[PDB]
């Protein structure tokens, strides 16, 4: 749901979310299936990964919608380190214009300093930073 | 709610007025008598943006008309919407500015203005909370440009938080009417740039132009030029009268537009334009509309935009249409013509919608773009001016009413920094 | 030669002692460091500057900078360029706290007077020192403040109306009725000093009991009349100093503002990013064309967009020596305000003055053939 790769980082946690006839000997086999396969990259200090859930209630429809009547769903909530490429191409823009204060007396004119700008940017790349630790391989 | 207060002086911008009242009206529904005939029940969720209500269920609209001769006030008001306004509001003088901008700024404007203060007065504080002005006039002539400049200097100092707007036809490279439009155009430019936060920018050669070549019209008359004004002006401001799906305040507009807070000269656009006995060819859609909309022959400001850099650019549409066709086909166009937008702003198009489209057109767009290519319009003035300073011309017609030759020089030079600046960033390279 | 840069310490204040505080500021000579308390062991930073001064004593002489060093070390240099025939120019900068007024104005009961009372004490002196019969000096003064884009005169008494700015097309940038007095005693420049920071605009605020709501200019006119009967000739030099005190820099949410004050520190802020951005542009503007080729490539720096700058024209560029004297809070709350200030006293270093003294050509242009002739007559005479 975000442009963004997966297969650039590392996936370090899964929630599985489950509704409808679904049986855990099913999820159990789905699980192991994906944990085969080498495209999908886990980190080393999660050795376990997963973390699944079952309801019974199966998903409605919504006259005049577009979406399918189904017997099963799945939502997946995971946890990866691709995000981080995302925030970088949205940083790239923003320097394109602080180098030339575009736009900044609106800002400054309904009571905000101009340094606010710079020591939110700084506080940025310290969060891309820990996105790139977290995942190197320990030694 | 946000309320509009709408000023017109001087011949221009009165007929301008009495044009786009009597389109805004149609759209709301409104009888020449006041009463309203309408059929939808959105037309009367929003109508306080323009008209105040009366008792007997009536509305009059929020104008205020000024001059200084009668005739166009005689004019007006025996005509068909003349008995819409309020008559209080018909503030004039005898003895016009005679195409001097001296008389209309200091001698013959500095009596009348009072006047014009306090009914603006009057008006403004009755709107819930007031939203900004707008100002309808012409610069090469004597009364609009003297009286103009100076109601707008008056009303920043007073009202400094809010929106001034302004619809000012500037003087034609070729087509002229007047002897002395150089002086009248430097001077009211000198104090547009300092006062005002947003201004379109019209010339009749551009409206000739789109009239006989799109149009097809064999006897254009002022009343199709204040036709296409019109509908750009009551296209810009559709967002705070009906709903929609993205909303654009004047405010975001602004926001949006102006980088830098000496740059708020803009070139408007509206689409489409079928000629008639040609509709039925043509299909309408986005696409057709998004490629009608930056073509340069539909820009009403007689200026290529091919010889500069598009600063940045807005698009309102009316109508029921897609959101991923609009974002695709603005992408689309920032991405073919990559030599026209400059390269420091990584994405330079505001996008709103609405949904309720004009009475009879199922799609509409407007078009506000901010590109450098202006200069080209503020050099010709300035050429043309030193051209009549040099030998001083018409010079004593200014003198005997109370000026001198540093108030000429000064306004020269403003415009010309003006000029320096936007052609600062014209030229490619730049970059980081 | 380039600006001048005179950065000064400031001492703990109430506010920075009821919440616990550190210092932060280190110097020695041309140089200052500054540590980030964020994260230490990181990256101690390092700047170079002219002149430096510490101000946390009083009673030891350990490097202490007393206001009489401040003076003698820029005003005293400033005061005889003046005397040369050059326009000078002095501005401070900071933030709210930094110490701008405290240099400028200092405290009238104190002995340590700011900069504006030395220097006219020291002119008067040099005046009633070197009157002569043929050395004779004129002295007016003016004083105006900028509130919010809107100039207003301080020694002309209560008068509603606003000044007019207006440009002279060989003079440049100036200001229309403002009331320019003469001079004849210390007293009279005093008192008109007193009425002055008496009707200046200032309000209260957390950051400062007594803050300045304006900026303000004091500005002196100087007159040299050489009164040899039988050669010379009189008004030969003329003079402009001027003295520029600054609004600090308002956080808005730490300051507590609201409602009109907010509005004023808005307006404080456009007009400093504004500065900022002027004279970021300068810097550049004569770095570039120093060193690069030699084009003089056509980037014109842009004074339009505010009266401060407007009216600055001149002693930011062209005629006019300047100096820049940045004010600084040590404690550690106040790290980015530090460091903006330190990197734009730093970009301020890199602006040059053309300060050039003129008279008439034709004097010139006489005096010039003169001397040609002179050496013409020494040529044939040997
Ligand atoms: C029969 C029909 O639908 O044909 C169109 C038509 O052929 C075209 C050419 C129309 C036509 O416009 C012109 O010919 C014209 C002449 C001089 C100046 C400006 C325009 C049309 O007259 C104009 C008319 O537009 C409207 O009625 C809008 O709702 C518009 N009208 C007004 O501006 C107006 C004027 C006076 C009183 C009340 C309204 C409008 C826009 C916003 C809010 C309210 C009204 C329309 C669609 C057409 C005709 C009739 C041929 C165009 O104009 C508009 C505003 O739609 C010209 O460019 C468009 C594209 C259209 O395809
Ligand atoms: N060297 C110093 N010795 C003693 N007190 C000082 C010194 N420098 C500054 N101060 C004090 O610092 C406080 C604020 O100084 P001030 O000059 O008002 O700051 P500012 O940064 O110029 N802000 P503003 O008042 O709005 O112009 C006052 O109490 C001064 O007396
Ligand atoms: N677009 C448009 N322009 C007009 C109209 N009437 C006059 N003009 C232009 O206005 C200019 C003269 O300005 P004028 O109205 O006399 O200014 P005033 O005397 O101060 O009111 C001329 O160059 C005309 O081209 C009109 O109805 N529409």
């Amino acid at each position: 749901m975000v442009k963004c790769d997966p297969r650039h980082g590392k996936y370090m946690a899964c929630c599985l979310l489950y509704r409808g006839d679904v049986v855990p000997k099913d999820v159990n086999a789905a699980i192991a299936t994906i944990k085969t396969k080498r495209s999908i990259q886990f980190v080393d200090w999660c050795p376990t990964g997963f973390k699944v859930g079952i309801n019974y209630q199966p998903p409605t429809v919504v006259p005049g919608g577009d979406l399918a009547k189904v017997q099963r769903a799945v939502c997946m909530l995971s946890n990866t380190t691709a995000i981080a490429e995302a925030w970088a191409r949205l940083d790239h823009k923003f320097d394109l214009m602080y180098a030339k204060r575009a736009f900044v007396h609106w800002y400054v004119g309904e009571g905000m300093e101009e340094g606010e700008f710079s020591e939110a940017r700084e506080d940025m790349a310290a969060l891309e930073k820990d996105y790139e630790e977290v995942g190197v391989d320990s030694v | 709610m946000r309320e509009i207060v709408h000023i017109q002086a001087g011949q221009c911008g009165n007929q301008i007025g009495a044009k786009f009242w009597e389109v805004i009206s149609d759209e709301h529904g409104i009888d020449p008598t006041g009463s309203y005939h309408g059929d939808s029940d959105l037309q009367l969720e929003r109508i306080n943006v323009y008209y105040n209500e009366a008792t007997g269920n009536k509305y009059v609209p929020r104008a205020i008309l000024v001059d200084l001769e009668p005739g166009t006030m005689d004019s007006v008001r025996s005509g068909p919407f003349g008995q819409i306004f309020r008559p209080d509001n018909f503030v004039f003088g005898q003895s016009g500015a005679g195409n001097n901008w001296a008389k209309g700024h200091y001698t013959e404007g500095a009596e009348l203005v009072d006047s014009v203060l306090d009914v603006v007065r009057k008006e403004s504080e009755s709107c819930d909370c007031l939203q900004g002005f707008q100002l309808t006039h012409s610069l090469g002539g004597g009364t609009g440009s003297g009286m103009g400049t100076l109601l707008i200097s008056k009303i920043r100092e007073e009202y400094p938080d809010r929106i001034m707007n302004t619809f000012s036809v500037m003087p034609s490279p070729k087509v002229s009417d007047t002897v002395v439009e150089p002086y009248n155009a430097t001077l009211s430019v000198h104090q547009l740039v300092e006062n005002t936060d947003e201004t379109y920018c019209i010339d009749n050669e551009a409206l000739y132009d789109i009239c006989f070549r799109t149009l097809k019209l064999t006897t254009p008359t002022y009343g199709d030029l204040n036709h296409l004004v019109s509908a750009t002006m009551s296209g810009v401001t559709t967002c705070l009268r009906f709903p929609g799906q993205l909303n654009a305040d004047l405010r975001k507009l602004a926001v949006n537009m102006v980088p830098f807070p000496r740059l708020h000269f803009f070139m408007p656009g509206f689409a489409p334009l079928t000629s008639r006995g040609s509709q039925q060819y043509r299909a309408l859609t986005v696409p057709e509309l998004t490629q009608q909309m930056f073509d340069s022959k539909n820009m009403m400001a007689a200026c290529d935009p091919r010889h500069g850099r598009y600063l940045t650019v807005a698009a309102i549409f009316r109508g029921r249409m897609s959101m991923k066709e609009v974002d695709e086909q603005m992408l689309n166009v920032q991405n073919k013509n990559s030599s026209y937008f400059v390269e420091w702003i990584p994405n330079n198009v505001k996008t709103a919608v609405c949904d309720i489209p004009p009475r009879g057109l199922k799609m509409s767009a407007t078009f506000i773009g901010n590109s450098t290519a202006i200069q080209e319009l503020f050099k010709r003035i300035s050429e043309q001016f030193t051209a009549m300073f040099r030998r001083k011309a018409f010079l004593h017609w200014y003198t005997g009413e109370g000026m001198d030759e540093m108030e000429f020089t000064e306004a020269e030079s403003n415009m010309n920094d003006l000029v320096s600046e936007y052609q600062q960033y014209q030229d490619a390279t730049a970059d980081e | 030669a380039s600006v001048k840069v005179a950065v000064r310490v400031r001492p703990f204040n109430s506010r920075e002692m009821s919440r616990d505080s550190k210092c932060i500021i280190q110097m020695s000579g041309s140089t200052t460091t500054i540590v980030n308390p964020k994260q230490p062991k990181e990256t101690p930073k390092s700047f170079s500057f002219d002149y430096s001064y510490w101000s946390h004593t009083s009673p030891e002489d350990i490097n202490y900078a007393s206001q009489k060093q401040v003076y003698r070390d820029i005003g005293e240099e400033m005061l005889q360029h003046a005397f040369e025939g050059y326009n000078v120019c002095i501005f401070a900068y900071g933030q709210t706290g930094a110490g701008k007024s405290y240099t400028m104005m200092g405290k009238q009961e104190k002995d340590q007077q700011g900069i504006i009372p030395q220097l006219c004490e020291d002119l008067f002196s040099r005046i009633n020192d070197t009157t002569n019969d043929n050395m004779s000096y004129s002295v007016e003064v003016s004083y105006m403040e900028i509130y919010c884009e809107r100039v207003r005169d301080l020694l002309n008494p209560k008068n509603k109306g606003n000044l007019r700015v207006r440009e002279h097309p060989l003079l440049g940038p100036y200001v229309e009725d403002l009331s320019k007095l003469a001079v004849t005693s210390y007293n009279d420049i005093q008192d008109l000093m007193d009425s002055g920071n008496k009707a200046r605009t200032v309000a209260a605020t957390n950051m400062n009991e007594t803050s300045s709501r304006s900026h303000a200019v004091f500005n002196i006119i100087f007159t040299q009349k050489r009164h040899d009967a039988e050669t010379n000739i009189t008004t030969e030099k003329v003079s402009k100093i001027s003295l520029v005190d600054l609004a600090g820099s308002e956080r808005a949410d730490s300051t507590g503002a609201k409602g009109t004050r907010l509005k004023e520190g808005a307006n404080i802020n456009k007009s400093l990013t504004t500065l900022g951005k002027v004279i970021s542009a300068l810097a550049e503007m004569d770095s570039g064309p120093n060193k690069n080729k030699k084009k003089k490539k056509t980037d014109f720096i842009l004074y339009r967009d505010s009266v401060l700058t407007w009216l600055l024209r001149e002693n930011l560029g062209g005629n006019s020596r300047t100096a820049m004297v940045a004010a600084l809070s040590p404690a550690d709350i106040n790290y980015d305000e530090t460091l903006s200030t330190l990197r734009y006293a730093d970009r301020a270093k890199q602006i040059r003055c053309n300060a050039v003294i003129n008279e008439d050509p034709n004097n010139k242009l006489i005096r010039e053939l003169k001397d040609e002739v002179t050496r013409l007559r020494d040529l044939l005479y040997a």
